[PDB]
């Protein structure tokens, strides 16, 4: 989505909450006003552990695709349909 | 037609995703060396590590084949976030990368593409092997997510994330190579550092001296402001041009335009932060803006087709990925990257304000029963074969002969229109007719009056016959023949089937004569005699 | 005097191997558009030295003429020369994959590659002779006498090309026919296995500079395989443009033809600016006037541009005037004007024999436009598509096959039955409008067919035993390939009358439906006092066979782009039935009316008179009436020749009033959707406008064989056009033509003037029973 409230968001959200605790800390040496997230995303163990989180995302919305499709195959159709379009089907 | 297009790998050994992979056009053949592949069939025993796999890129009818070269002399180490660059169209080294976070390479190591054989560089990396700091023989400090831009004899290397032992920072410093003996000298310029960035591109501008150094990322703050660097009179100008919105970890190819050199920023993420704090929330940007190099301006382009989607199909941002273009089909193709996840999907896109080589017309003003020959100027303009421009347009279809004067001017005579309406020029080739704006061509009094003879100039008029000739430019015309003399002069008028007039005349005395002929109330070029 | 032996033809094949006189004359010639050759590497030259050497010294079976039997007379080298220019052409498509096998899978398609090459080289020429099929399936076991690389079983040797990726012997694959809206039936093109495996050859001979020849019967369909490859060449690539030869095609028309195609290159040379390939398609090679000597002028002509490349300019005969990137496509058939050219041409081309109709070329052209066009009527009555193109073949068959009945004969020279027959029987099934035909069709359809059938064979016909005949084989193809011999009552019968212009007339839609002879008799009467009214006035009877010839000229004219041809002695009223059929259909009959003193140029300002007329957009279609009178000299039919053949006669304008009249026409091409602005596509469009819009009915006499000379001189008259023969008048018409002229006159009881105009026939029949006794 990137609107409103989504599950995706939401983890997006989340998974940003740890990336804040890089801030916290506010460094160890050279400036007072510097970050750590950019150290903490070049990290290769991390890269893996997120990736493997999106990843699981996506598996499900294939799934949730599939299970929702076996309602809407008969039942969006006939909201989309008219009711003139209807009385022109049936005479 | 400029739209984004997915294209299908079918290979015998396709390449896994990758984040650090670069890839570089060196001759005719694009090649890709890249690690960290979310597969863990390398090192594994805990942690993910990079793989030193190089695959050749071929491209036809938009169809790809990979190829894989197993087969070397030595072999580098597996590198992540590892700047690479073409030395001629024979030399390709990759320079700098990562192993396990903490450790960080700062070797060069080259590859030549005919033997498919790297090797270390004299006895500039005499031992590399695994190590947390490196500070010695070369000057530059390990570094991963940095850059390294060609020029004429010299590789330049400005990128960040990195330092000696087990600090961590972004580099203010430039550091040079000579790659004829691969000397590592640092130069630092007299003009005014800009702010120390690391995950950014760079590359050299128009053919020039002067190189330009967009977005980037530092612990301190992210910054999105081009740079450019001279490498005479050392000192770098600040053109002082930035982005709308802080961009960082973007990838940027250089694009040959002849009229003016094309600069495409693909992917990478955005975010606006003040000083300290937060910083977390990373939003990815899948449209590439494009910047013209004459311009020095940031101009967004847009998709034309959507395909019968009736919405923009366009890729995913993908942060970190690897951009290369074709100067031949005109084209810029971008691997994949790492947006959030890991994918492999190759996706490319024909560049409409890029073509093979103006722009404007010469003149763009006739008259529609004259036959004038006009210019055509622009650019990727083909030589005597293949040349074919269009004609009228106004709702007219006409193909005019044409000739290429430069492989940047075509010339061509204008096709007689029936009705003075709005005239559209194009060109035709390629696909169909690969053009850009089209030339807007725009479609009784006659200026032209052409007169020579022995009547006119110094000629004393006699009792003999002293003739002219005139052109009748021809359908309401008037030609007024006048004589003034002392005497009572003789004037005939005969109009011939050559196209012109023969007005002879005999004057009777001689003192100091001039004779004036006028065409609709308007004197001729030449004037008395 | 040189011997053949002494010189050989061994001497260019290792020449052709090292790659020695080829390299020379593109190092030391102006010819700068020289397709370059590949690399023969040392292990490949070894394979074809190897075998060359293996498979014509060796084999004593290849050169037995009654083993190989060829169309023309090739000459040893004529042959060596299609291998090496066909080997060529394979290499360059397959080097970089060959230089990737290994040993013995590189010299196994190396070794195939000769045998597809030679395969053509030879038996790409077999061909001619009674069956075509046989001396196929003779040279067919002769080289499946093929070394190391046998061929798959059930299957010709042509039937094959060898695969790289498989090195099978893969079999030709054809594009199965999709319908097109093309209105004109000579556009469609269904693709056989023998129009592919020669679309193929002629693309091999268009990669090099190797001129093709296709040599086959009148009617085999040679002209479309070539005129499907022009039409679908790049226009950037190729420019093509045909020369039909019409006997007085001399060498100075040639000229003409060929300079008018070539632009001026820098100094004397002449070819195309930008290197593009400049076809000259000749189509009938053989017509050109054979000299008392025997030697053809435009002949003689070509094997001056093939060889040196240098036309004297006609006018100023001291200019060289060299010619450069032309390539010439014959299409040659046998039986027809000079049988075979001078072999000293034929060598310099490569021969394609274009072989009689088979039974199942037949059945993949025409069922795959039927199974279409009945798609469409109907779900039901498409199984009677391939029933009735059982039979079409089946009844075609048993007339070819009866050689003493119905043969091309000095008397019957114009009945030659091929394709163009089954084309104008399957155009005129493609008819059937849906609404008119739709539901149970096993009758109604069978007699459509028997009827379109009846009219282009019995309309040839001269002799009624050859009337008889046909009617035989019409009435067993019915109990055999349709199968229900549907009654007592056959399908096939005497007033079997099919018109489209019957329904028109009433205020019905686009029908070619039948109407029974007393429905006939109504309109074609209202319609004659409709023609009496408006137009001069021609008083003619209309008794039943007078009837059927308007019925059957209607039909001729309403087919589109087909010419009618109103054979019949003088005074028949062929000229009177045209100018009815012309006025019954919405069209207007245009006349040249000859003085004593006539010219060619008063002729070419007539019919550029009519030109000016079809070529406006709306235009209500032209015929174009010629009679035998009206040619008073043999020249005034090659102006005419060429119209009937296609489209427009070849400079009849100047190039600057025909780029007016393709813009009059470029308003009408946006409207049909048409692509404007292609000058290509809309050239072809308009010409496409001016064969639909012009009709060409000539109408001669076959007396004193001064047609068969026609028809000898000019290639057109016979083949493009559907011949409909006029009979004497039979008994019954007689005693109505007779009794209808009797009419005001008196006789005392009525009874008499009936009985007077039965005796006023039978002296007339009388004298044509003693004129046979005389
Ligand atoms: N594959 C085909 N599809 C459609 N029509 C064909 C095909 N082959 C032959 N014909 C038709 O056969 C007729 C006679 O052949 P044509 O091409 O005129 O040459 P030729 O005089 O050598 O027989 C033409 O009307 C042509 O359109
Ligand atoms: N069915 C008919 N009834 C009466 N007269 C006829 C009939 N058919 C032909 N004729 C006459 O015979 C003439 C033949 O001359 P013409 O029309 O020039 O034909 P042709 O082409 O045979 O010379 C016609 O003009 C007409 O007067
Ligand atoms: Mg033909
Ligand atoms: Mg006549």
């Amino acid at each position: 989505s990137s609107n409103q409230l989504t599950v995706r968001n939401t983890i997006r959200n989340w998974i940003n909450d740890f990336f804040n605790i890089a801030g916290t800390i506010q460094r160890l040496d050279t400036t007072m006003p510097g970050d750590f997230l950019q150290e903490i995303r070049s990290f290769f163990e991390i890269k893996q552990c997120l990736a493997m989180i999106t990843q699981n995302l996506e598996w499900i919305e294939n799934e949730c695709n599939q299970f929702r499709a076996r309602f809407d195959t008969y039942s969006y159709l006939w909201t989309e349909d008219e009711q003139i379009s209807f009385n022109r089907f049936l005479d | 037609p400029l739209v984004w297009t997915q294209l299908k790998q079918t290979g015998t050994t396709q390449p896994t995703a990758r984040s650090g992979h670069t890839i570089i056009t060196v001759g005719k053949t694009h090649i890709m060396f890249g690690g960290l592949d979310n597969d863990k069939n390398n090192y594994k025993d805990g942690k993910i590590a990079p793989n030193n796999q190089v695959f050749t890129l071929k491209l036809t009818q938009n169809n790809c084949e990979w190829r894989q070269i197993a087969c070397q002399g030595d072999v580098p180490l597996p590198r992540c976030y590892h700047a690479s660059c073409a030395i001629s169209a024979d030399k390709m080294l990759v320079f700098g990368g990562s192993y396990t976070s903490n450790l960080r390479f700062n070797d060069t190591y080259i590859l030549k593409t005919t033997s498919y054989q790297w090797s270390k560089p004299a006895n500039q990396i005499s031992g590399g092997e695994p190590k947390n700091a490196e500070s010695k023989i070369g000057a530059p400090q390990p570094r991963y997510g940095h850059s390294a831009t060609f020029f004429e004899g010299k590789v330049y290397i400005f990128g960040g994330h990195g330092g000696i032992n087990y600090q961590r920072l972004a580099f203010n410093d430039l550091y040079v190579l000579e790659t004829e003996n691969f000397e590592w000298t640092r130069l630092e310029p007299k003009g005014n550092p800009p702010d120390p960035r690391g995950g950014h591109s760079a590359a050299m501008m128009a053919n020039k001296p002067q190189l330009m150094i967009f977005g980037g990322w530092s612990f301190t703050s992210q910054y999105s402001n081009i740079m450019i660097y001279d490498i005479e009179k050392d000192e770098w100008v600040d053109p002082e041009i930035a982005h709308e919105i802080p961009k960082w970890n973007l990838s940027g190819i250089m694009a040959p335009s002849i009229p003016s050199w094309k600069y495409f920023i693909f992917g990478g993420s955005v975010g606006s932060f003040e000083e300290g704090g937060n910083r977390t929330n990373s939003r990815f940007v899948d449209d590439s803006f494009v910047l013209d190099i004459d311009t020095l301006s940031w101009s967004s382009i847009n998709l034309e087709a959507d395909e019968t989607s009736k919405a923009v199909c366009k890729p995913r941002p993908r942060e970190s990925a690897s951009i290369f273009y074709d100067s031949g089909e005109s084209r810029a193709i971008v691997f994949g990257g790492w947006a959030n996840n890991w994918l492999n999907d190759l996706w490319a896109l024909n560049v409409s304000t890029i073509t093979g080589p103006i722009f404007s017309i010469k003149p763009a003003l006739g008259p529609l029963t004259g036959k004038t020959k006009v210019l055509i100027e622009g650019d990727g303009f083909k030589d005597t074969q293949n040349i074919s421009v269009k004609f009228s347009g106004g709702k007219l279809e006409k193909e005019v002969n044409g000739t290429f004067v430069n492989e940047k001017e075509i010339s061509c005579e204008t096709p007689t229109f029936d009705y003075p309406r709005s005239v559209e020029v194009t060109v035709c080739m390629n696909k169909g007719d690969y053009t850009i704006t089209k030339s807007a061509f725009t479609y009784t009094k006659a200026d032209k009056t052409i007169a020579y003879g022995p009547g006119l100039l110094t000629e004393n008029l006699i009792g003999v016959q002293t003739t002219i000739v005139i052109q009748a430019r021809n359908g309401s015309d008037e030609f007024v023949v006048t004589i003034r003399n002392p005497a009572k002069i003789k004037k005939e008028e005969e109009v011939k089937e050559g196209d012109k007039a023969n007005t002879k005349n005999t004057i009777k005395e001689d003192e100091e004569e001039e004779g004036e002929d006028e065409e609709e109330n308007k004197k001729k070029k030449e004037a008395e005699k | 005097f040189i011997n053949e032996t002494d010189i050989g033809w061994m001497p260019y094949m290792n020449s052709w191997l090292e790659r020695s006189q080829i390299n020379i004359l593109k190092q030391q010639k102006e010819m700068a558009n020289m397709p370059e050759y590949p690399v023969i590497d040392d292990v490949a030259k070894s394979v074809f030295y190897r075998c060359f050497q293996s498979y014509f010294e060796q084999n004593i079976d290849v050169h037995d003429k009654n083993r190989v039997r060829h169309i023309c007379p090739m000459v040893d080298i004529a042959m060596i020369q299609t291998i090496c220019t066909i080997l060529d052409a394979l290499l360059i498509q397959h080097l970089p994959k060959l230089k990737q096998m290994k040993e013995e899978d590189e010299k196994q398609a190396l070794e195939a590659f000769f045998i597809f090459a030679g395969l053509w080289a030879i038996g790409g020429p077999v061909g001619g002779g009674q069956d075509d099929s046989k001396d196929m399936k003779e040279f067919n076991t002769v080289w499946k006498g093929a070394a190391k690389v046998k061929f798959p079983e059930q299957g010709l040797c042509y039937d094959y090309y060898y695969d790289i990726n498989e090195n099978k012997w893969n079999t030709w694959k054809v594009e199965d026919y999709l319908p097109n809206d093309q209105p004109l039936f000579s556009k469609i093109y269904v693709a056989t296995i023998h129009t592919t495996r020669l679309r193929y050859m002629i693309d091999i001979h268009l990669q090099r500079r190797k001129p093709i020849l296709f040599i086959g019967s009148a009617g085999t369909g040679k002209t479309a395989v070539v005129r499907d490859y022009l039409n679908s060449t790049r226009p950037e690539q190729v420019s093509h443009k045909t020369i039909n030869f019409s006997s007085f095609t001399d060498s100075l028309a040639l000229q003409k033809n060929i300079e008018s195609m070539v632009e001026k290159k820098n100094g004397r040379n002449y070819g195309s600016a930008t290197n593009k390939v400049l076809i000259c398609f000749i189509d009938d090679f053989n017509m050109p006037y054979v000299d008392k000597y025997g030697t053809q002028s435009p002949i003689q002509l070509l094997r001056l541009i093939l060889d040196y490349g240098s036309i004297f300019n006609r006018e100023q005969l001291e200019e060289r005037k060299f010619l450069q990137d032309l390539l010439f496509f014959g299409c040659l058939n046998q039986k027809s004007g000079s049988f075979t050219v001078d072999l000293r041409l034929q060598r310099n081309f490569s021969v394609f024999s274009m072989y009689t109709p088979s039974s199942d070329v037949i059945k993949t052209i025409f069922g795959s436009i039927l199974n279409a066009h009945l798609s469409t009527i109907d779900d039901k009555a498409q199984k009677m598509a391939f029933k009735l193109v059982e039979a079409t073949y089946f009844t075609f068959d048993k007339i070819l096959k009866n050689t003493t009945a119905f043969a091309p004969s000095a008397k019957r020279f114009h009945y030659q039955f091929n394709f163009r027959e089954l084309a104008r029987v399957c155009e005129g099934i493609c008819r059937t409008t849906p609404g008119q035909y739709s539901g149970g069709d096993q009758g109604k359809l069978v007699r459509l067919w028997a009827h379109e059938m009846k009219r282009t064979f019995e309309d040839r016909f001269i002799a009624n035993e050859h009337v008889e005949f046909f009617r035989r084989y019409l009435t067993e193809a019915i109990s055999k390939c349709i199968g229900e011999f549907p009654e007592t009552e056959n399908p096939i019968a005497e007033p079997l009358i099919f018109t489209g212009f019957v329904a028109a007339h009433q205020g019905l839609d686009q029908q070619y439906t039948q109407c029974t002879i007393p429905v006939l008799k109504r309109v074609l009467d209202d319609k004659l006092e409709e023609y009496n009214e408006v137009k001069a006035q021609m008083n003619l009877v209309l008794f039943q066979q007078a009837m059927e010839h308007v019925s059957r000229i209607c039909r001729i004219l309403d087919m589109p782009g087909n010419n009618a041809l109103l054979v019949g002695v003088g005074g028949s009223g062929k000229q009177s039935l045209c100018r009815l059929s012309t006025f019954i259909n919405g069209f207007e009959i245009d006349q040249l009316v000859v003085t004593a003193s006539f010219t060619i140029n008063d002729l070419r300002n007539n019919l550029q008179e009519i030109y000016k007329k079809i070529a406006k957009p709306n235009s209500i279609a032209r015929v174009f009436m010629i009679t035998d009178s009206q040619i008073k000299e043999e020249q005034f039919l090659i102006p005419i020749n060429d119209m009937l053949n296609s489209g427009w006669i070849f400079d009849l304008f100047p190039k600057e009033d025909m780029d007016s009249l393709v813009s009059g026409v470029r308003n009408e091409a946006k409207g049909e959707g048409v692509d404007v602005n292609n000058l290509t596509a809309l050239t072809s469009y308009f010409l496409d406008k001016i064969r639909k819009n012009l009709k060409v009915v000539l109408c001669f006499s076959p007396v004193g064989d001064t047609m068969r000379i026609r028809s000898r001189k000019f290639p057109g008259i016979i083949n493009n056009t559907s011949i409909d023969w006029f009979h004497p008048w039979p008994h019954e018409a007689l005693i109505d033509v007779a009794f209808r002229f009797l009419e005001e006159i008196e006789f005392p009881t009525e009874e008499i003037r009936q009985s007077i105009s039965l005796n006023m026939a039978k002296v007339h029949s009388s004298i044509d029973t003693a004129n046979e006794k005389f």
